[PDB]
């Protein structure tokens, strides 16, 4: 309404601008610092607002940050802080300095992830390690683990309590050659001296997020128990006693071989990353890249596969090539034929320089079925999405018929008469489905037979049906992808 | 067209010529590019060339039912035999200017009375100059201003016969000292010369410097360093002159100690030579080609400096106010040249890899020919096994 | 030296709800305007997020060169823009959306509105800034009309290879 | 669009010219035209014939002068059975007197004077007004051949001294020895060209030009009259050995054997570098230009020799261009 | 035509020629403007330069119906083939100066006996001074 | 060699990340005007099985049809048979000759390069 504006149109735009068509929910711990209320779900804005509200150097501040900086539009976040347990200990690492600096030079340092490197001039030679471990003052902010510079050594503590603080391995320049002087003399000793020991259990996920539909599900966090608790909320999410909210989660597990083969508990409803004993970067950030990159931000077409170098690769990650493979190929076959996600390097480079990784295959845990026997309806991750669409879509469909006037009895319908009977009805249907051939199903193997239509009337028994009331039984296969054919060579010396 | 609910009057614009409206029943053009397909003899392949667009063409016919549709017909003919181009509302094509060139009119009383058709045929026609085009140059600095500029500074301060008769050996010495520096530049950038112009040239400097009256003139005075210096700039081509160039600048940074007019009579000597340096410097970076855009940006600004202080000298106090103004545009001429070279001269940009790469990869994944990838040594540091991340190429512009 | 060699910096940008909303019995709209931010000690600085929203804004709320009409228009509001006969790209600013005049059905209409919007905007490729733009218009009853417009943008740094098109120049805004 | 050219006859506007052409050339001494010109006749009435072999002529293009007869040196009209009945006209510079006239100096042989104080005794039989911008040179003898040309003398005299002798659009006459320094547009390919064809002959290219011939001063002879005289200018462009040698006809003087010498150089190297250039819709000869043209690498500064324009009934609107440097 | 309300004799001319007055059959004509379309090399522009009007042209056609068709129609050829040009009533375009360019009279004694048609192409001719300006 | 490698990718309009744009970087050398590897591997599901095969079938001729370009085989053809849902074959056929010349009037050439005689 512009008084002195022209007199056809009148433009009047909104005040945002977002979709917020799907929504990704990052669960994760808190420190003191923050001023977020506890066990309440909150939205998330931008960056800018990050730390003050969820603290400084927290794990959910850190995995927020990924997220971010995977999905950088077309996502609504949000975030549900947690507290650390009445008793949790927090690990402390040592990282001990000696000998004098003989020459100039410069000493960097890489851990956890790239975003946390430093790098400082050594100020000359002797200088003792007094003055060395100077580290502290350079360390990052951000960093989830505490410096305090004590004399001599430079002890890191975690800023969160439990097992979460339990994994680190330090790449480091002050024991070989380099050109950037390595100030000759200098080495350093990394050690362990105390785990955590306390994890959360929050079990309220009924009260939380007791009636919102979110279309991912992230869990900073490596603890069984809480992961077990995350797939049955899952569960009564597709659950059949009420209207769905169709979901699906990602979480990690870590270690050798054998501890990770055992926790394959037949989850449909979850993907779970398997990373080795030695991964030089913080569990929980690349499993938050995982989950950002699988939400909406790629996913919006539901039939899209989440893998290879083109689509899976997580860009906001960097970390430097391994000495080894980490996971031998003998065991990368196991680990996919068991339900798991590997990841590995996207580019093989020299040993020691900077890459990516990538996910080689994107797989959900299903294994077995209700009856026991051995199948892969939901072994792609895919399957779970198009399904989902697959619901939501046949509902809108046959919202046409409510109100409809239906003749059951006598199936001729009068002249000038509004209505409809069963063979119509099924008539419209299978229309419906065959046309969606390409989209959401395959070819049917027999269109003729999956697709079934009966009253109330015809199943149960007399004077027991209600007036208005059908079934509707279908079965269907999603889009196929994959191929094998043999390949038959015979360089044959010729002989007509 | 596909489905039932097909609005023509929706998707055909009305059709219209010089805002006159009129009924439009057909549509067409011709569209393409010139070629230059050529065979060879005996042989067994072909090439081809491009020469750039073809001209458009339209052709609409339109008709006319309603009463009098021979006025309406006979009128707008009146508006195609206009002179001029003017816009036309083609009914798919959107509004573009045209020219007709060309209209049958058919119609009959027996036949087909009451109605009147039209086949016209329209050229599109773009507006042009008259000067057979007038366009700018973006390639090449403008010297001749800033010479001449400063040939008049120099010469109105610079007169050794009218300064107090006990500084001018003092002044006349100065002078000297500031050929000999020419002189000794010109001598090591043409080391290895051994044409029968570089004799010559060395006894021009050796005459000149022995004769004592020379630099009592200041016509004199100004021809031999504007000359001394354009045989210093086309010794040779490209970073040979960076440090030659440079040393002259530091030695003209120098400010006269003496009192009074004496004092301008000796600035005037190291004002005039700075402001020359610096200019030939400028055309010497125009030469070479910008190694990155931070480089070649921090050249500029090496520039930009110099320039500004002559500035701030000849404006301390209106000493010299049109020297003061031929400095100021001569500096925003630099900049002009200077950021588009850095800029937009080969057109980098920064990629970004999954990790490192052998240079050669990198070249054939980029670009598509391996033979390219020499291009690629002088931007990036990092040993040739160990380009990237971040790899600095040049734009594909296929 | 330091891989930031990109030194480009961006100026001022209109940005939507900068002055607020007017409310009226009819519904709320923004206002757009520039933005204002301040330090902890005074110095307020203008705001420059979100470049080419603001410049979509730009070419939407403004009236570009009327076409002639045979009777003429009063020389105050013949529309455009004095500073675009200095430019060199060969183009007008401003947009024409308001310029509609009620023809056929509310639905013909509607459609021609669409037609303008999307010609305006067009623009946006030609300067650089954006890949792609489009409009998407939803005729649902005699009141209630929506409209929404999609632009597509890109990242500074190039990070895929081998694409069909051509990477847009003035993309340092990477929007 | 507001006539891009008019042409003036004697005054009276010329509404019939259905085709034109002006050509200026530097390398002679005088331009031309050339004008086409519907005539109408009917049988057992009365008609008008002008046909006046002689008269002033102007040509402005764009509202500017560009050309200055006089006019009306020719007259034809054609004829034909079928297509149509038409006239034709011609016209030259004012000096084209000069061209076609035998001199009748008072005398014949000038004693001890300067070339300009002779170029002004010559032409002012015809009130022709020179335009000299050029360096005076002080000679002992001229005499001029007995019945030569006015335009074989002045060319003879000036090719000796490197003075260019060329008309100007205002009717005067223009002796230089260097370029009018007015700086023109600067021809870029794809945005004005239409058509071009460069070259370099080498058919017509000297590495190494020498000049001889005797002296004939107040008193020198012998040695100092003969075999002194002789000098050599070289142009080093060319990589290759290929010897000329040249006859001075007049006093020889060692600075003036330079002067002839280069006048060959300078005519011989713009003869290798000949461009031509079209450029569509239709300021003076001897300007200075940039060009562009990658695929020969033309980057170089150019200075143009010759200009035409030309126009037709079906709308051809061109210009062309014979570039040198 | 829309309507059935058209009156052809009211919006047709009475065709004619140096005054002699005949039937005519149909009625067109040509307009046009010439033009200088020229486009550069390596180019991505054109460009256009209006340089004057062009000459128009009729072409009607004839027939003759009436008792004794020879009689009239050899007798109108020999108006067509009069010195000189004059004035023409166009049936649309109203009185016009033309000259005859040419003329094709078809006839037939056997396939169409009692009818004459002529075809005819018109040149529009301004007269002009002859002193050339 | 030929099949079991992914040569060069079409463009999209949308990219591929730098790793694996596809082909050899090697093949920037050779003067043969032709670039290695296969592209077997880039079809897509599309209509119904029998078109992808007939599509799987198209490339794989188009692939190997290289060898006769080389000189190697004389000709060469790959017959594919579809059976059912799971089950698919395909066989391919390569001619070649002996080391030395033994038959005499033929119609087409004798391919060089075969000192490798097969």
């Amino acid at each position: 309404a512009l008084s002195d504006g022209f007199v056809r149109l009148c433009i009047d735009p909104s005040l945002n601008f977002f979709g917020e068509g799907c929504k990704i929910l990052v669960e994760g711990q808190i420190t003191d610092d923050a001023t977020a209320a506890e066990n309440v779900v909150t939205c998330v804005n931008s960056e800018l607002d990050l730390v003050e509200r969820f603290g400084q150097g927290s794990v959910l501040t850190e995995s927020l940050r990924k997220v971010f900086c995977m999905c950088k539009s077309g996502v609504s976040v949000y975030a549900l802080p947690r507290a650390d347990a009445a008793a949790a200990v927090s690990a402390v690492y040592t990282l001990t300095v000696t000998g004098t600096a003989l020459t100039d030079g410069r000493v960097q340092l890489y851990m956890g992830e790239a975003e946390y490197s430093l790098d400082i001039g050594v100020d000359e030679g002797d200088t003792p390690t007094q003055i060395a471990a100077k580290i502290v003052a350079a360390i990052s902010p951000d960093f989830p683990y505490e410096a305090t510079a004590a004399a001599g050594v430079i002890t890191l503590t975690a800023r969160n309590g439990g097992t979460i603080g339990n994994h680190l391995s330090v790449i480091y320049t002050n024991l070989g050659s380099c050109t950037s002087v390595t100030p000759e003399g200098v080495t350093v000793a990394f050690a362990q001296t105390t785990p955590g020991s306390v994890n959360p259990e929050p079990n309220d996920y009924a009260s939380v997020v007791n009636e919102c539909c979110f279309a991912v599900y992230v869990l900073s966090s490596d603890d069984t128990d809480w992961q077990e608790n995350l797939r049955d909320w899952i569960r009564s999410a597709w659950d059949c006693s009420k209207p769905q909210c169709f979901g699906h989660g990602y979480v990690f597990n870590k270690g050798t071989l054998g501890q990770v083969l055992a926790d394959g508990d037949n989850s449909a409803e979850l993907s779970r990353l398997a990373l080795p004993t030695t991964y030089p970067v913080l569990p929980y950030l690349t499993n938050a890249a995982y989950g950002a990159l699988s939400a909406c931000s790629t996913c919006e077409n539901p039939e899209l596969n989440v893998q290879g170098q083109t689509y899976g690769l997580l860009s906001c990650i960097n970390m430097p090539e391994s000495c080894t493979p980490g996971w031998e190929f003998t065991e990368v076959t196991q680990l996919q034929n068991n339900g798991f996600v590997v990841s590995g390097p996207a580019t093989t480079s020299g040993q020691g320089n900077f890459t990516s990784p990538y996910i080689y295959n994107d797989v959900t845990n299903y294994l077995r079925d209700e009856k026991n026997r051995p199948n892969a309806t939901f072994r792609d991750a895919s399957s779970r999405r198009l399904a989902a669409a697959t619901g939501v879509a046949l509902a809108t469909f046959l919202q046409q018929f409510n109100g409809l006037a239906v003749f059951t009895k006598n199936t001729n319908i009068k002249t000038g008469i509004i209505g409809t009977n069963l063979r119509l009805m099924l008539g419209k249907i299978r229309k419906w489905a065959s046309d969606n051939v390409g989209v959401l199903f395959s070819e049917f193997d027999n269109i003729n037979e999956d697709i079934q239509l009966v009253s109330d009337f015809d199943v149960q028994p007399k004077c027991v049906g209600q007036p208005g009331v059908f079934h509707l039984n279908m079965r269907y296969r999603p889009p196929v992808r994959g191929a094998r054919i043999n390949v038959n060579l015979v360089p044959a010396l010729f002989d007509n | 067209m596909a489905g039932p609910c097909y609005n023509p009057n929706e998707h055909y614009l009305p059709a219209s010529f010089k805002g006159v409206p009129f009924d439009a029943d057909s549509s067409d053009s011709e569209h393409g590019r010139n070629g230059a397909e050529a065979e060879f003899v005996f042989g067994e392949r072909t090439g081809y060339a491009d020469l750039g667009i073809k001209i458009r063409s339209y052709s609409i016919r339109a008709r006319f039912q309603t009463n009098d549709h021979v006025a309406l017909s006979n009128a707008f003919i009146a508006v195609l035999e206009s002179t001029g181009p003017g816009l036309l509302v083609h009914p798919t094509r959107g509004p573009v200017m045209a020219a007709c060139r060309s209209a049958r009119v058919t119609d009959s009383k027996v036949d087909a009375a009451g109605v009147t058709y039209i086949d016209i045929d329209f050229v599109e026609a773009n507006d042009t100059v008259t000067g057979f085009g007038l366009v700018g140059s973006l390639i090449a600095l403008a010297l001749s201003p800033i010479i001449t500029a400063t040939e008049e500074s120099f010469k109105r301060y610079y007169s050794p016969e009218n300064v107090r008769y006990y500084n001018s050996e003092t002044v006349i010495a100065t002078m000297a000292e500031a050929v000999q520096q020419v002189q000794t530049g010109y001598l090591a950038l043409s080391g290895n010369d051994t044409s029968q112009e570089k004799w010559t040239i060395v006894r021009d400097f050796r005459n000149v410097l022995i004769d004592e009256f020379t630099f009592f003139d200041p016509a004199n005075s100004w021809n031999v360093l504007r000359n001394g210096f354009s045989y210093l700039d086309s010794a040779a081509v490209g970073q040979d002159k960076f440090t030659i160039l440079r040393n002259i600048i530091n030695w003209s940074s120098s400010h006269s100690e003496l009192d009074g007019e004496s004092a301008d009579a000796q600035n005037a000597i190291f004002s005039a030579v700075r402001v020359l340096a610096t200019a030939y410097l400028s055309k010497a970076y125009m030469e070479t080609v910008a190694s990155t855009v931070n480089e070649g940006l921090a050249q500029y600004d090496q520039i930009a400096a110099i320039l500004e202080q002559e500035a701030q000298i000849a404006q301390e106090d209106c000493h010299d106010n049109e020297f003061f103004l031929s400095i100021r545009e001569f500096s925003v001429s630099v900049a002009r040249v200077m950021v588009n070279r850095a800029y937009n001269s080969p057109a980098l940009i920064v990629y970004s890899f999954p990790g490192t790469m052998h240079s050669l990869v990198v070249a054939w994944e980029i670009f598509g020919d391996a033979k390219r990838s020499r291009e690629l040594e002088g931007r990036n540091t990092g040993a040739p096994w160990a380009i990237g991340p971040k790899v600095i190429a040049e734009r594909v512009r296929a | 030296n330091f891989e930031t060699a990109d030194r480009r910096k961006r100026f001022w940008t209109t940005q939507v709800a900068a002055c607020g909303q007017s409310s009226d019995d009819c519904g709320d709209c923004a206002r757009p305007g520039l933005q204002l931010l301040c330090n902890g000690e005074g110095r307020i600085t203008i705001a420059t997020d979100n470049y080419v929203a603001g410049l979509a804004l730009n070419i939407l709320l403004t009236d570009a060169s009327k076409a002639d009409t045979g009777c003429g228009w009063t020389p105050g509001n013949r529309g455009g823009f004095w500073g675009d006969s200095f430019r060199s790209d060969n183009m007008r600013s401003g947009s024409k959306i308001r310029q509609v005049t009620a023809r056929g059905s509310m639905r013909e209409t509607v459609a021609l509105i669409r037609a303008y919007a999307i010609d305006d905007l067009k623009k946006l490729v030609a300067y650089g800034v954006a890949k792609s733009v489009d409009v998407d218009l939803t005729y649902q009853g005699s009141n209630k009309i929506d409209m929404t417009i999609m632009i597509q943008g890109v990242d500074g740094n190039e990070s895929r290879v081998g694409l069909t098109g051509e990477r847009i120049a003035n993309a340092w805004v990477w929007s | 669009m507001i006539k891009p050219m008019r042409i003036f006859i004697g005054g009276e506007e010329l509404e019939t010219y259905t085709s034109a052409r002006l050509q200026r050339t530097k390398k002679q001494l005088t331009g031309s035209l050339t004008v086409e010109i519907f005539l109408n006749y009917v049988p057992s009435k009365p008609v008008i014939v002008n046909a006046v072999r002689g008269k002033e002529i102007l040509v402005y293009v764009m509202g500017e002068l560009a050309f200055t007869g006089e006019g009306g040196s020719d007259v034809t009209v054609n004829f034909a059975k079928g297509q149509g009945y038409s006239v034709t006209l011609t016209a030259r510079g004012r000096t084209k007197y000069l061209v076609d006239s035998s001199h009748s100096h008072p005398t014949g042989s000038f004693k001890d004077t300067s070339d300009r104080k002779v170029i002004e005794a010559l032409v002012k039989e015809h009130k022709v007004v020179l335009d000299w911008q050029g360096t005076e040179v002080k000679e002992p003898k001229i005499t001029l051949r007995d019945g030569n040309r006015i335009f074989n003398e002045i060319f003879e005299r000036c090719n000796q001294n490197c003075h260019f002798a060329y008309e100007t659009r205002d009717g005067k006459l223009l002796v230089t020895d260097g370029t009018t320094g007015v700086v023109g547009e600067d021809i870029v390919l794809g945005q004005n060209i239409l058509d071009f064809s460069a070259e370099q002959s080498e058919d017509r290219a000297n590495s190494e030009i020498t000049v001889k011939g005797h002296r004939v001063a107040k008193d020198v002879w012998g040695k100092n009259a003969i075999v002194q005289p002789v000098q050599s200018v070289a142009d080093s462009w060319v990589g290759a050995n290929i010897p000329l040698t040249i006859q001075h006809y007049g006093d020889a003087t060692n600075e003036s054997l330079q002067r002839r010498a280069k006048f060959e150089a300078d005519r011989r190297a713009a003869e290798s570098k000949s461009v031509n250039v079209t450029v569509f819709h239709v300021w003076d000869i001897g300007n200075i230009h940039y060009v562009e043209i990658p695929p020969e690498g033309i980057f170089d500064v150019m200075e143009c020799v010759s200009l035409t324009y030309s126009v037709d009934a079906k709308s051809t609107l061109e210009t062309q261009l014979e570039l040198a440097p």
